[PDB]
Order: structure tokens, then C-alpha cells, then sequence
């Protein structure tokens, strides 16, 4: 129960006791691209990309 | 007996009756203003988790509020310490009030043009590299060298 | 159904009827400062024949704000565009933020 539920607010998310798809919506944001945070700075010659 | 033309409230299941439950309150916002143009940077109570640069919800970091600027927007700071560097965005402006005070770097990105700082106090280097001209500082300090 | 006058409930020939319309909602807190002194003007929430300048309504044309202006009067303009000519009243001041 604890390996299961300290991974749904691995994303800092209420666990949710009426609806039985917490872990689903965890795993879903996960591969979203468009929720990433914006960077702010100057990207570097040393910056990866993917 | 219960009405039909809904204006009620009361509205019984099965049970004997419904007594009541929350009702459509209107919810009166506080005021807007500038909403998505000027963005709002302070300390003592915004929360960059949230933030949208509204008054009330101020971005709590200098470097979360910029990220999300867009051009033309207005990046207005309050009293306080801010950490982080950054590099502000092509036709841009940062405004400062009273006694301010940043930790970190501030460079101009390439081809960057447009952009207008006033009444920081920068506590670091301030790199100036690729920037296509049409700058302006006011009112800031800088602990080391410009570059 | 209780005879005190508080009582929110009614009835008709319907039957027991009841919505919020009836009800009254307190009324918010109106934010104001300077307010007949700080003519704030704003593209983007501004609306001049219905506005004040207060932040509820600020104006959306300067122009307008300078013609309802008074002696002592400041005419605050946030980031944006506008148009139209004008002529500012003597002990006025005028500050384009942004």
C-alpha cells in the first residue's frame, strides 16, 4: 500500500479515496511533454537535446 | 407537493426530504488588471507553483515569472531577495520598487533587443554577448565586472 | 413552517419553491485607493463610457480619463497601446509604466 501510494504523489497530487485511477493520471503527466517547466536562461553549447 | 419551475432548491431524493445542500454562490473575483500583460513578482506571499502574475497569485521567483513572458509584458518585482539567474526576453521589461536585491547572473541572449531594467540590485556578473542593441539600464548596481 | 421573520422558505399554489435569487449574497468588498485622485487607464480590462478609472473600471483611453481629470489629478497608464490627441490639464501628471 505505501509502494503504491507514495508513487501517486510522486508528482505532488491528493490522493484521491473516490476515485480508483490515481495511479493512472500519475503515469499519464509523466509522458506529457507540454506540462515541462519553461527555461528562463541562455541555452549553452554544452546543453543537450532530446 | 414541490414546484416545477426551478426556482428551487429543495429537491427531494428518495428519503423524506432533501433539506439543502451548497448552493450557486457568484463567487466575486477580486479585480483585473493587466492580467496577461503585467506580471507581478514578490516574496512575502506569491507561490510560482500557481502563480499566473494576477495579484493574487504572484509569482514568487524572478526566473519563473520570466520564462513565462511574453512579448510586449511587463515584469513588475517588489522589495525582497530573489535568487536565480536568467536572461530576460526580447521586447521585455523588468521594473523594481524600493530597496531590491538579486543573487546571480543576468546575460542578454543572442539577437535580444527591446528590453529596459530599472532599480535592481544585481549581485553578479551581467553578460552582454550576441544582443542586437536598443538596451537601457537605470538605478542598478553590479558586484563584478560587466562583461 | 415557522413564523419567524428570518424564515427563507415559501410556498405556492406549486408547491414548496425556493432559489438563491431569494436569498441575499453579502455584498464583496469594492478595492479602492485614491480613488477620485489615481485615474488608472488599461487596454486590456478598460471599458471608457461605462469606466471610472477606479481599478473595478479603469478607463481604456487616456483622452477620456484627461477630460474627467481635476486639479492634483494623476493619470496612470499601464503597458499597452492607444491613440487619439489630447491636452493635459494644468497640476496634472502623467506616468507610462512599462
Amino acid at each position: 500500500i505505501s509502494e503504491i501510494a507514495n508513487a501517486i504523489n510522486a508528482f505532488g497530487d491528493l490522493y484521491d479515496c473516490s476515485r480508483l485511477d490515481n495511479l493512472k493520471a500519475a503515469l499519464q503527466k509523466a509522458r506529457s511533454i507540454c506540462d515541462l517547466p519553461p527555461f528562463a536562461d541562455a541555452p549553452d553549447l554544452d546543453d543537450r537535446i532530446a | 407537493l414541490d414546484p416545477v419551475a426551478g426556482n428551487l432548491i429543495t429537491a427531494t431524493p428518495d428519503g423524506l426530504v432533501l433539506l439543502a445542500s451548497g448552493i450557486p454562490f457568484p463567487d466575486p473575483s477580486s479585480v483585473n488588471i493587466s492580467d496577461n500583460v503585467t506580471l507581478r513578482v514578490d516574496e512575502v506571499t506569491g507561490d510560482d507553483a500557481t502563480a499566473d502574475g494576477s495579484l493574487q497569485k504572484p509569482y514568487k521567483t524572478i526566473v519563473a515569472a520570466i520564462g513565462a513572458s511574453n512579448a510586449g509584458d511587463n515584469i513588475e518585482v517588489y522589495p525582497g531577495s530573489y535568487a536565480g539567474n536568467f536572461a530576460p526576453k526580447s521586447d521585455t521589461t523588468v521594473t523594481g520598487r524600493g530597496f531590491v536585491y538579486v543573487d546571480g547572473n543576468v546575460t542578454i541572449g543572442a539577437a535580444v533587443s527591446g528590453v529596459t531594467v530599472s532599480g535592481l540590485f544585481i549581485d553578479g556578473n551581467l553578460t552582454i554577448a550576441g544582443a542586437n542593441g536598443t538596451v537601457e539600464f537605470i538605478n542598478t548596481t553590479v558586484s563584478t565586472s560587466i562583461i
